């Protein structure tokens, strides 16, 4: 009973026995009451056989004993409910004393075959044992209907697996490609192990949204469909380490997805109130500092890759003027604050080291119009972060930093085709304007992992529209077809561009397009009604001074070292039985090319391979 | 491939056809009424009823309006492909065991075989069509020309037409195949010994310039149209009854097998009466093809090289649609031919 220690037995006891504790406390009437009550709520599981109701030193009596006809009712009884309710302190506590045949004494514990890390040893692993020749891994929704596993061979890609009906809607990778997130409409599901079978599933329903903190270490899943799974939890945070739901947080209204925010270290997690921005911390998902951060309208909010910084902005908001702050966490600072005034939108885009923020700014005059874009880039290594406003100019409908780096480029447009401007960093410092090519029908700036290389893409334009620049001093490489195209990949070191026509955005054409960053296409498959393509994530192992002094040392003008070598090698893949087959090649072709010319004279005849269209 | 089963015949298959478009599946049967599918799903389209026997062979002429049957009722039917109705019916004095469109549909041929005293003959038709409509205008009740049992041959048991409907080849109950100049009144050209059984199937590439034969003696041949040369040999210990050429892969798909009878099956080997896949150039099993219940009476595939069906004497059809590991299939060499391209 009473006691702040006192709590019931914490498994089955002997099986026959009701003890119930914290019973009505004894005085005027309350004595026979008691048992007036008792037999009312402990009759439902038979009728009462013996009770036995003690006192103790002439303290007032705290429990009883209940006993059956059925004994073995007792187990069930103390299981079908506990917490039962009356007056007072009356909360009725329930338990069956003590076993003493039985002992708790040490187990046989616990046994686990395999964890996650070892599929992350399975993509580092088959990346050196496998023998080609030369790059990434998929990832294909779309041949047959199936989830399907490829390489990239150069020559074709070459299908590894097609797993049928694998996903029930989407399937998604982990940041370093460890575990494969596949959406089951009973429960999402982690897919782990070299050869693929679940090691973790996650009972969620009315789910949609199914996504990893950036460190791989806890999985966000968001019903925008209610169940009663949710009631009303729809943001569901799992902990992959252990295998355990943490936390649930109640549903959303708006706006894109993720609507709740990791930090880059996975240490903090976020969501805008509109009046108030409630900040959350790992390990436990607990509340920092025991508080929420009252501050009002709030229009986003991004976390930096740098340790550890929210940007987040502001408009007109009544009595306050637009704004966009920077605040340091965990100290919660608004560490640079600059009020921006009149601006009917902006746009908070941080490089990727968190070196610098961006703020893309829409102003307003007195004609209540969109009348110039301005970019101001904050400097976050500098003292007291000091401010690049660079520029003024109309109509700016997209912006891209330079991955790694410090160059960007833009897309202006109403001229009447779409302008690009290209920008680069001035050996006397400050950003400014380097370049411009004519205008186009780029919508989408896509650049390289490894910077050098940028796509300027007219996605979702029946024709072309994929145009591609090397920089620095952005120079044009190549233009190039996709019928249709949708979706847009590169390789995490920059060598492929894949690009898709997704059958949920398009049907005329429906396909995945595969290209080398030169201006060589490798192949175009199309795929007969094509849901997906995603690259498997594959970052550089480890970088240091010295690999970064070794892409340096052939100091500029061409080498010969390495491609060289696998070209041989591949010469040398063209030899010893491999003679006698291009021997039969070459005499078919032969064969072939003897019967087309007779007939082309005789007859006035084609020969083909396939019925033509 | 995926693969799935189509089920109307309850008797064993004779013979499946796609259409030139590849669209729909035609099929004939151990029973009295042909079948027609859709290539996509399976789902059937309908059926074309009124012969009273046996149907051995159908075919689709190349505007897919009429199909031709040939039958063990001693009859030859055409049938509109839009309503299943049937629109003329010759009668044979023998079963008539396979027919064929020319390739620009103007003239079939049938074969008819040697029982009781006729010595068997290739019947070969002529539809006059409407230049527009490709409906007929006349039929004749005669064939236009008969190729009689050639002198020292035994009868023909399976015919095809050459490019432009030049030659007819056929193949013969003794393991021999002849060729027919058709300008110059279906004359005999040239034959070949190839078999120790009889030939069981022939079949065209798709331009029709060079064709693939099959035998229960286990072997077959691919073989060149205009000379007669044999190109390359697929030696098999299984004795076959049907074969055919893929389009767009350079491969070949052979299908027999020999009934159990007495033996014992199991269910963990029940099912695996196959397909076997080859490589057409460099004459190397590279697969097999599981699913039928007995052996396989007769292969198609579509002329777009998407899919394939194959009809067991397990009375189902068996309808593949390839996925994209077959497309990739490329020995070594291939792979480095293809791209030595650019």
């Amino acid at each position: 009973g009473d006691v702040l220690k006192d709590r019931p037995q914490e498994a089955d006891g002997i099986d026959s026995v009701i003890v119930v504790d914290n019973v009505p406390q004894v005085g005027p009437d309350r004595l026979e009451k008691l048992k007036n009550v008792i037999h009312k709520i402990f009759s439902k599981f038979g009728k009462i056989t013996n009770d036995f109701y003690p006192e103790e030193d002439g303290k007032t009596k705290g429990y009883i004993f209940l006993e059956y006809a059925s004994p073995a009712h007792a187990v069930d009884a103390v299981k079908n409910a506990d917490g039962y309710k009356l007056d007072k302190q009356h909360t009725f506590r329930v338990n069956l004393f003590t076993d003493f045949d039985k002992y708790m004494t040490i187990s046989d514990e616990w046994d686990i075959p395999e964890k996650q890390p070892f599929k992350d040893l399975g993509n580092l692993r088959y990346w050196l044992e496998e023998a080609e020749c030369r790059d990434q891994y998929s990832v294909i929704f779309e041949s047959g209907d199936r989830t399907s596993i490829f390489w990239n061979d150069v020559k074709d890609p070459v299908s590894i697996e097609e797993r049928a009906r694998w996903t029930e809607t989407y399937v998604r990778w982990s940041p370093k490609g460890t575990y494969l997130a596949t959406f089951h409409q009973r429960g999402i599901a982690l897919w782990g192990g070299e050869k693929f079978k679940q090691i973790q599933r996650f009972s969620h329903q009315g789910v949609q949204l199914i996504d990893f903190s950036p460190c791989e270490r806890y999985l966000v899943t968001f019903s925008p469909l209610m169940d009663t799974q949710d009631d009303p939890q729809a943001i569901i945070i799992w902990d992959i380490l252990t295998g355990h739901k943490k936390r649930g947080f109640h549903c959303e209204s708006s706006a894109h997805w993720p609507i709740f925010k990791w930090s880059h270290d996975g240490k903090f997690f976020a969501r805008m109130t509109l009046d108030t921005l409630s900040i959350y911390e790992t390990p436990s998902m607990g509340l920092l500092d025991k508080k929420s951060l009252k501050i009002s309208g709030i229009k986003d909010f991004s976390w930096s890759p740098g340790g550890n910084i929210i940007a987040f902005w502001v408009p007109e908001d009544k009595d306050i003027p637009a704004r966009v702050t920077l605040m340091q966490l965990p100290s919660r600072q608004e560490i640079r604050v600059r009020n921006l005034f009149n601006v009917v939108d902006c746009k908070l885009h941080w490089q990727k080291n968190g070196d610098y923020l961006c703020v893309k700014v829409d102003r307003t005059p007195k004609g209540t119009q969109g009348v110039v874009t301005n970019f101001e880039i904050f400097r976050m290594r500098e003292k007291q972060v000091p401010v690049d406003v660079v520029e003024m100019k109309e109509t700016i409908i997209a912006f891209a930093w330079e991955p790694n780096g410090s160059k960007f480029a833009v897309l202006h447009g109403e001229a009447p085709r779409i302008s690009v401007s290209f920008y680069h960093v001035k050996s006397n410092g400050k950003i400014e304007l380097s370049k411009m090519f004519d205008k186009q029908q780029a919508n989408t700036i896509f650049w390289s992992p490894q910077g050098q290389f940028v796509v300027l893409a007219g996605l979702r334009s029946m024709n072309g529209a994929l145009a591609f620049v090397d920089t620095s001093d952005c120079t044009v490489m190549n233009i190039a077809e996709h019928y249709m195209a949708s979706d847009v990949e590169w390789d995490p070191t920059g060598r492929y561009v894949v690009t898709s026509v997704s059958w949920w955005s398009h049907k005329v054409d429906n396909a995945y397009w595969l290209w080398t960053f030169q201006g060589r296409l490798l192949q175009k498959n199309n795929k007969d009604r094509f849901c997906q393509l995603l690259w498997r994530p594959r970052p550089p192992t480890l970088l240091s001074q010295e690999q970064i002094k070794q892409i340096k040392k052939d100091l500029k003008k061409y080498s010969k070292i390495f491609e060289q070598k696998d070209r041989l090698s591949q010469s040398k893949a063209s030899k010893e039985l491999v003679e006698r087959r291009r021997a039969m090649m070459e005499d078919f072709r032969k064969y072939g090319k003897a019967a087309q010319e007779l007939y082309v004279g005789q007859k006035n005849e084609r020969l083909e391979l396939r019925g033509g269209v | 491939m995926k693969a799935i089963k189509l089920t109307g015949h309850e008797r064993p298959l004779t013979q499946v056809k796609y259409n030139k478009e590849g669209d729909l599946l035609f099929s004939c049967s151990k029973d009295s009424s042909a079948s027609v599918w859709y290539s996509l799903n399976g789902e059937r389209l309908g059926t074309l009823d009124g012969h009273t026997g046996t149907i051995w062979s159908i075919d689709v002429d190349c505007f897919t309006k009429y199909c031709v049957t040939g039958s063990a009722d001693y009859s030859i039917k055409l049938w509109d492909v839009s309503n299943g109705q049937c629109v003329a019916t010759w009668k044979s004095p023998v079963p008539v065991k396979r027919v064929e469109f020319s390739p620009c549909g103007n003239y079939f041929l049938a074969i008819l075989d040697n029982v009781m005293k006729n010595p068997g003959s290739i019947n070969i038709y002529e539809i006059e069509r409407d230049s527009a409509t490709h409906e007929l205008t006349k039929v004749s009740e005669e064939p236009i020309h008969k190729i009689i049992t050639h002198e020292g041959l035994d009868a023909a048991t399976v015919a095809g037409w050459s490019t432009k409907g030049k030659y007819i080849i056929a193949g013969h109950k003794d393991g021999k195949i002849s060729k027919y100049d058709v300008s110059n009144n279906y004359e005999y050209v040239d034959s070949i010994d190839l078999h120790e059984k009889s030939i069981s199937d022939m079949q065209f590439s798709p331009d029709l310039t060079y064709f693939i034969t099959s035998s229960r003696d286990t072997n077959s041949f691919l073989v060149d149209v205009s000379t007669l040369q044999v190109l390359k040999k697929y030696e098999t210990d299984c004795p076959l009854n049907t074969a055919v050429i893929t389009p767009l892969k350079e491969f070949i798909i052979l299908g027999g097998g020999q009934e159990a009878k007495d033996v014992t099956t199991t269910s963990a080997n029940e099912g695996k009466f196959e397909a076997r896949f080859y490589h057409k150039i460099f004459e190397e099993e590279i697969g097999r093809v599981q699913g039928h219940f007995g052996p396989l009476n007769t292969v198609a595939i579509s002329p777009q090289g998407t899919s394939y069906a194959s009809g067991g004497e397990d009375g189902f059809i068996r309808l593949h649609h390839f996925e994209k590991s077959y497309f990739d299939f490329k020995y070594d060499v291939e792979k480095a031919a293809e791209a030595k391209e650019h």
